[PDB]
This record gives C-alpha cells, structure tokens and sequence, in this order.
RNA sequence: UUGAGCCUUGAUGUGUAGGAUAGGUGGGAGGCUUUGAAGUGUGGACGCCAGUCUGCAUGGAGCCGACCUUGAAAUACCACC
C-alpha cells in the first residue's frame, strides 16, 4: 500500500469535500476536478487538500 | 561645573505633581537667558507601524512667546493675501523655485487649497524639512483668513519622533506657571483625543519639563 | 524569563515514501540567537527552514512565532525576473514608499482642484502622511544610494539576464535584507559570494541582532557567528553549545557508539534465533512469552541515508599536446573590458583553478572556450584531439516534471559513457542514487541532490577537457571530498572554477588569479607556492575592511 | 563567591563629500570657557588606525554657532533613550 486518503475539498467556499486515495510519491501535483456540489447546487471545481 | 553643583538639586527618581514641578523649575531663574520652557511627552507606543503614529497640529492657548516668519504660497493672488494680513512671506505660484532660492529661513508652511503650484523637488527641498503640507495638520485650505490668526498664535505640530516623544514651546518662564498649567492641560487633552487607532497600557508614560539651559523634572 | 521569540513543539513531518525527515523536534529560540544548522543532503534542513518562516503548514505539532516579528526567508534558489532590471527589482523591495511618494504627488495636484477637497482628502492622504514617515518614504534615495555601497551592487542600468551569478544573490541579499527585519533565516547565503563579501557577510550578519537561523556547510563560516548548533542528523534534532571542533568529535562519538550498539543487537539477534530455532525436549514450554519477546526484537533503524562516497568520472579520448591554447585574448562588454591581451598555453594532464572577484569574467571564459562566444582580439586555439565537456554555472536547465533516472538516462535502459554503454541504473547508481531515490522527481530534490545529479547527467559525455564552473555549489563534507579525490585520478585535464579556496588547495597545479583593470595572469603551481611568489615578490598591503553598514 | 533582573551614574555611535570619527528629535540660541586656556608630556580603552574621550606638569580668561559647497547638521541640559 501507497496509496494514501486524501480530501479534495470545495472551491465554493462551503463546508464539503470528496475524499479519495492518491499516489503521493509518483504523482506530487496536486489535484483538481469538477464535482458536483449539493449546498450550492452547482458543478464547482473541486481542488486538493489534506 | 554649575550642571553638577545643580544635580544635588535635582531628584530624578521622584516624580513630582503638576505645580510642584513649576515650583522646582522656577527656581533656576538664574540662567542667563530667557530661559523657553522644552516639555518632552514621552508616550508609550510603538512607532514603527504606520498606523500607530500621529502627526496633527494644536493651537497652545497661551502662545509661545517666540515668533518666526510665516511663508504663505498661493497659486496665483493667494502669496498676496498674507501682504494685507500680517503674513511674513508671500510665494506665488509662477516663483515656486524662487519662494526660498535665496533665504529658506521661514519656518511657516505653506497652505493653499486652490493654488498648487509650487511643492518643491519633491527630495526635501521641500519635504525634508516638512514644507509640505496636507489638510490633516490643519492648514490644507483655501481660506486663509484662519490660517493668517493661526500663525501668529502658533499652531504647534505633533512631531512623533523615533519612539514618541514630542517637544514644543509651552510659554516660556517669563509667562506665569498658571498660565504654563493651563498650556500642559491643553496639551494634554489634546493629545489624549489624538491617540491612534491601536493603543496598550497607559498612553502617556512620562512627561518631562525642562529649560533649554535648565534640567528637567518629572510631570506626573 | 521573557524573550522566547520563536518555538516548535513535537514538529513532525512525513515526505510520500514514508519516513519522517522530522520527528519530534521541541525547541525554543531566544533574542539575539544565531543558530547554525547542519546535517547531510537530504536531513530537513531546508524544510525545517520552511517551516520555521511558515511557508508550509503540513506538519503535526505547533511551531509558533511571537506576534509583531519581521521574518526575512532566504531560500535555496531565489527566483527572480529574467525580464526585470536591478533598478526595477530592487525597487520592488521599498514598495509602501515609491507609491507613497506617487500618490503624495497625485494628491499634490488633486488638492488645489475645489472638487470634493475636504472629502478626498481627509480618508485617503491621512492613511498616507504616516506611510511617508514610519517607514521614511522621503529618504530613500538616500538610504539607497549609502546601501549600494556596501554590498557593491552592479550598476543601475545592468539587466538579470546580464548579470552574473554571484551579483545576481548580492541583489537578492539586498532585495530580502531591505525590510528591516528581526528573524533572518537563510538557506546557505554564501553560494557565490567571494573572500570580501562573504567577510563583509559574516562580520554585518555577527552584529545584527533579532536571532538568525543559518544553513551552511561552511566551518570556517560558521564559527565566527553561530552560538548555537543544530545538527538534525536522522529525524532528531541535536543541540551543542559550542564550536564546530568540539561538536564534530561528539558527532563522531555518537555515530561510534551507534554502531558499536547495532552489533551488540546483532549479537543478541543471533543468539536468540539459536535458541528460537533449537528442539523441544519433551512435553515441555518453548515459552510463548520469550517468543514474542524476540519477535519484538525484529525492529528496524534508519543507516544514515547518503554516506555518499567516491563519484564516477568516465574518461574518454587520449589527448595529446595541444591542450587548447589561448593568444592574445581580449574580451569587453560594450565598454566594460572584462580580460585583456591574455596569453598561456595548458599543459597535458593538469587541473586549473581559477579565482577572481565576482563579475570579473570567469564564466565568460568558459562560454567564449565552449563555442557560445567569440573573442574580440586573439584566439583560443584547440587541440585536434581535445574532447569538451563543460558544466553550467547553473542548476536551472533540467526539467522539475520528470524522474531522476528519466533524466539523467533519457529513458533508456541502456545509455553509454564515453565509448562503453553499461546499463542506466547503473550509471546513476554511482552516483549514490538508489533504485529507491530513483523514482523522486527532479523538482522534489535538495540542493545537494540537484547537484549531484545535474553532475551526474553532464558528465556524461566522456569527455576529456572537464570545464567544471563551481561543483561545490551545495556539496557537504563527504560529498565534497568524494569529488575531491575523484578529480585528483582524472586522465584528462580539468579546468576548475571555484570560490573556497581551501577545496582548490588540494587539487590545483595551475591558478589564474584575477586582478583589476582586467588583468588576467597565469601561473604554475599550487596556493602554497603562489604564497611563495607573493613573499618573494612582495608589497605590503593589508587594510581590507571598512564596514560601510547600511542606516545612518 | 556569584548568575539574572531593576534603578541611577559614566562612556561609547568614524559611507561617500562642507571642515572631519557625525546615532534623533530638539528648544532655540552664541554661551560655554575661569572647582582656573586654546597651548606644553602623555594616563589608558579602542580604533575603520586619522586619532576623540580621559589621570597627572606650570601658567589658567579659549572653540564654534551663523554662513552651510553635501540628503542632515552643529556634542551647547534634559528626556523611554
Ligand atoms: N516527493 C518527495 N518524494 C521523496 N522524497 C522527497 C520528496 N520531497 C522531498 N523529498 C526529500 O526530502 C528531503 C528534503 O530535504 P531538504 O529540502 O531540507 O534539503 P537538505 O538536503 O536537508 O538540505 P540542503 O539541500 O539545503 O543542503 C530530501 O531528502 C528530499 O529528497
Ligand atoms: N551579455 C552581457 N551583457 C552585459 N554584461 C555582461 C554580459 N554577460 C556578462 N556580463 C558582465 O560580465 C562580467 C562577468 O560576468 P561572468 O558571467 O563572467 O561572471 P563571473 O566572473 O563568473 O562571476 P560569478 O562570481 O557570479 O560567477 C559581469 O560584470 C557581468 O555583468
Ligand atoms: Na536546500
Ligand atoms: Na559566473
């Protein structure tokens, strides 16, 4: 196992977030996609975090 | 010599009350001189943020006692209103490098709000010594008949120095020690309305009273 | 009692392999504390000294400052602007001043207009009549002109792409420096700096208060101010309150001492597997409990992670007598001559060290020797057989989104040095980068690291004319002498350029030493004799110093 | 015997160019100098090494301010320094 859980936390400025696993060590950039964000009810885009 | 004898005189360690201290200090009338009186408020704050710094101007009721030319610039017929009014020095706006080519022995600022001619090169020819003015001190407006009655009654600036402490000329000794009370008082209130945004403790640390050849004793 | 300007308390931090490059590090600094970390390529160090000026908040545990503290952070590699001049680069650094002025100005003009004169001005200029004096916006032409005296900045005019490597960190030093600050973290300030800066450095540096945490792999630099030492060695970090000679026999006590223990481990692992793996004798116990007891004794321990030891050079083609002579070589730069009617001849098998001033020309030897320039008078004249292999004066021309194998190979599994190909790994594998360390890409890489392998990947070309521009660029000890004794073997000749002196006083048989007005003269022989020329062909001149200091 | 803190007494602060070791505002102004000069040996810490502070030698009545050629000016109290 190297695969580690990370947060892909909103951009939206509420308080949600997916959480997925990803590999630290052969992939150091950082993540971001668009998701589906159910407080404001829109496709925002969804950026990395802890 | 007469320093050291006097320094069994003075009791720095005491500090004293507000009248107590005239009474200590006029006891030097022996100085051959007029004997100014040089206060030193020493307040407690930090000077080396911007917003923790205070530059106005109070009118000190009982005047100083000691008077300098007064140099009026206007931009346009404003360098002649002084000429009608008592004004020591009038600079037109076309004679912006000539106001004080010659002379520059004129410790008056110049206010204008209309005419904005001359500044002077921007290096502290005339922003070194504070030739630049601005409304915040008070003077920044185009009506001078205020401004011709204020320089004679001598609208001191607060100078924050490097660590917030500011002197002035507070009715030399020749005035009497009420009037002096009723100057520190005045000063006092007055500063006390100018504390700044941000402020710890006690504002006003310690206040010294002095004479330019005479030592100094606490205020309290 | 009270100061306690800086702590961190149970500071650990875990990079994507696994291990924790620091674990549990609870300390405190104290006003007027010079610090001097050291350690090996790749200990923390320069993460630490992120962490302490606060730029990444990854960690576990706190690490606190004490509010109303100027934190000046001096990184690896500074970036600045390959656009930019130093007159607008260096201006950037006072910037509540020059629009303090500007806006001054602006309200100058717009103070006489009768429109909303006592609105316009009582919200906006009152926020500014004390910008202009705390932080003395009227005097800073003055200030300016007095700072660049110091650290003899290049002129005005001069563009970053014009300047040259150690001007460009003097810049960077000033730009940083400017803000008047109390926590001064550098990261090795003294990368290019020569014998006067440096000097001039550690003497402003010893005087200035307000704590100062220093990376540097200097000793000679490091005794003259630090107090206090960090070692940072495995993930813990080692105080000692000395100098550098006493605290390098406690280095070497601990690593003693560390290793006599391992054995002893090892013994006992040994003897208890004997007794693990013997019979049962009877309906009797075996003891559970001392099983688990010895399968608790199976634990692991970090070997220190790059003992790094001696590097790999391929030669390449024979050489023979013409070694690349040089005839009346002038070089300038519109006006600025930088050499004059320079004139030697190399011999065969030999190592040139060459030292001057910064800015004095150095590099463009290399550039107009490699092809890059041309000469102005004379000619550089190579020999038929001589194979070139020059190295950048800087790091940045590798890429930060690929592997390290993947670019020092060039994907693919098997490469050649010099003539006979061997396999990549192996290549790289020389230069102690494990086929664990393989997989890091090149922009996750120390400063050592990055480096060694840029070395790594230049050296390659199995030449025989190594124009090395300064390999001790980031090298620690053991790194440092790898190299040292490398170069001493070299087939080829080797023309080295280099700062420190005292890693060329090992290795160089031939010295070009820079002087003013362009003088540029040759000599054989090492520093030692070059001292002897000097005392048998004196002048008496010693009076260096002056300590221009920077406020008046 | 000593670490540390606090309060008072002293001393120290040499970029360039005005004059030559000059930290900030002064408050404004010639007063200091005579509990005995600018001057004549040198006491000694330091120095960037020109010297400026200072023990003692007789007499013992002297310097600058102001002008400013540079951004700033004149050690000629006292202030948190
Ligand atoms: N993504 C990563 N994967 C693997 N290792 C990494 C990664 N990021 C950083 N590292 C390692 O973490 C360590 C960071 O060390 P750091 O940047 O402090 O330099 P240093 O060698 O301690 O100091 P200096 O280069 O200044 O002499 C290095 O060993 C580096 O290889
Ligand atoms: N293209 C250029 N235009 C103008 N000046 C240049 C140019 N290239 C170099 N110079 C100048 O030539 C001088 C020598 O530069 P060079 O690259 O040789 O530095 P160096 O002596 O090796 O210095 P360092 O200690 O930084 O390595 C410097 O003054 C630099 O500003
Ligand atoms: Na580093
Ligand atoms: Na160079």
């Amino acid at each position: 196992g190297i695969r580690e859980k990370i947060k892909l936390v909103s951009s939206a400025g509420t308080g949600h977030f997916y959480t997925t696993t990803k590999n630290k060590r052969t992939k150091p950039e950082k993540l971001e996609l668009k998701k589906f964000d159910p407080v404001v009810r829109q496709h925002v885009i969804y950026k990395e975090a802890k | 010599k007469r320093m050291r004898v006097i320094r069994e005189k003075v009791d720095a360690t005491k500090q004293y009350d507000i009248n107590e201290a005239i009474a200590l200090l006029k006891e030097l009338a022996t100085a051959k001189f007029v004997e100014s009186v040089d206060v030193a408020v020493n307040l407690g704050i930090d000077a080396r943020k911007s917003d923790q710094n205070v530059r106005g101007a109070t009118v000190l009721p009982h005047g100083t006692g000691r008077s300098v030319r007064v140099a009026v610039f206007t931009q346009g017929a404003n360098a002649e209103a002084a000429k009608a009014a008592g004004a020591e020095l009038v600079g037109m706006e076309d004679l912006a490098d000539q106001i004080k080519k010659g002379e520059m022995n004129f410790d008056v600022v110049i206010a204008s709000p209309d005419a904005m001619r001359v500044v002077g090169q921007l290096g502290q020819v005339l922003g070194p010594r504070g030739l630049m003015p601005n409304p915040k001190v008070g003077t920044v407006t185009p009506n001078v008949a205020e401004a011709v009655k204020n320089a004679k009654a001598g609208q001191v600036r607060y100078r924050n120095d490097k660590n917030g402490i500011i002197h002035t000329t507070i009715g030399k000794v020749d005035f009497d020690a009420d009037k002096l009370k009723e100057n520190l008082e005045a000063l006092l209130v007055a500063l006390k309305k100018a504390k700044p945004t941000q402020a710890k403790g006690v504002y006003i640390k310690k206040v010294s009273i002095s004479t330019t050849m005479g030592a100094g004793v606490a205020v309290d | 009692m009270a100061q306690f300007v800086y702590t961190m308390h149970r500071v650990g931090k875990v990079v994507p392999p696994k291990r924790h490059i620091l674990k549990n590090i609870s300390l405190s600094f104290f006003p007027g504390a010079k610090i001097g970390v050291l350690g090996l390529n790749g200990a923390g160090k320069s993460t630490l000294l992120r962490i302490m000026a606060g730029i990444d908040k990854d960690i576990e545990g706190e690490a606190r400052p004490q509010p109303d503290i100027k934190i000046g952070y001096l990184p690896q590699e500074p970036q600045l602007n390959p656009e930019h001049t130093v007159r607008e680069s260096i201006e950037e650094a006072v910037s509540e001043v020059v629009n303090a002025l500007k806006r001054l100005d602006e309200v100058y003009a717009l103070y006489a207009d009768p429109d909303a004169d006592f609105d316009k001005l009582a919200a906006e200029q009152g926020r500014l009549e004390e910008i202009i004096q705390a932080h003395d916006g009227h005097n800073l032409n003055v200030q300016l002109e007095r700072a660049a005296d110091a650290l003899r900045l290049p002129d005005w005019d001069a563009k970053i792409a014009n300047l040259s490597g150690g001007e460009r960190r003097r810049v960077a030093l000033c730009r940083l420096l400017l803000e008047k600050p109390d926590m001064l973290l550098l990261d090795q300030p003294t990368n290019h700096l020569d014998a006067e800066s440096v000097a001039w450095l550690e003497r402003f540096l010893h005087d200035f208060e307000g704590t100062v945490v220093a990376i540097t792999h200097d000793r000679y630099f490091l005794d003259n101010v630090a107090g206090w030492i960090l070692e940072l060695d495995r993930g813990e970090g080692i105080p000692w309150e000395g100098n550098y000679s006493s605290w390098l026999e406690q280095k070497d006590q601990r690593l003693a001492q560390e290793a006599s223990q391992e054995a002893a481990r090892r013994k006992s692992i040994e003897k208890e597997l004997e007794w693990v793996r013997q019979g049962t004798k009877g309906r009797q116990s075996k003891g559970k409990a001392r099983l688990a007891r010895f399968e608790e004794l199976n634990s692991t321990e970090y070997q220190k992670r790059n003992e790094t030891n001696e590097l790999f050079i391929p030669p390449g083609p024979r050489l023979g007598d013409k070694v690349l002579e040089v005839s009346n070589l002038r070089k300038s730069y519109g006006d600025r001559l930088l050499i004059d009617s320079l004139s030697f001849s190399i011999p065969k098998g030999a190592i040139v060290g060459i030292i001057g001033p910064n800015g004095a020309g150095k590099s463009t030897l290399f550039r107009m020797i490699s092809g890059q320039e041309q000469p102005d008078s004379g000619t550089i004249t190579l020999g038929e057989t001589v194979k070139l292999a020059s190295v950048d004066q800087f790091r940045d021309s590798m890429d930060n989104s690929k592997t390290v194998w993947e670019e020092v190979s060039g994907g693919l599994d098997i490469m050649k040095i010099g003539n006979t190909e061997m396999p990549s790994r192996a290549y790289v594998g020389r230069f102690n980068f494990k086929g664990v360390d393989q997989g890091k890409r090149v922009g996750e890489l120390s400063g050592g690291e990055r480096g060694r392998l840029h070395l790594a990947k230049l050296l390659q070309v199995g030449g025989n004319m190594l124009l090395l521009d300064q390999p001790t660029n980031d090298l620690d000890i053991e790194t440092l002498r790898a190299l040292e004794n490398a170069l001493l073997e070299f087939p080829g000749c080797a023309m080295v350029i280099s700062h420190d002196r005292w890693f060329l006083d090992r290795i160089a048989t031939h010295i070009l030493d820079y002087q003013d007005e362009g003088k540029v003269e040759f000599f054989e022989g090492n520093f030692t004799e070059y001292e002897e020329y000097k005392k048998r062909t004196l002048g008496a001149d010693a009076l260096e110093p002056k300590r221009i200091k920077y406020k008046r």
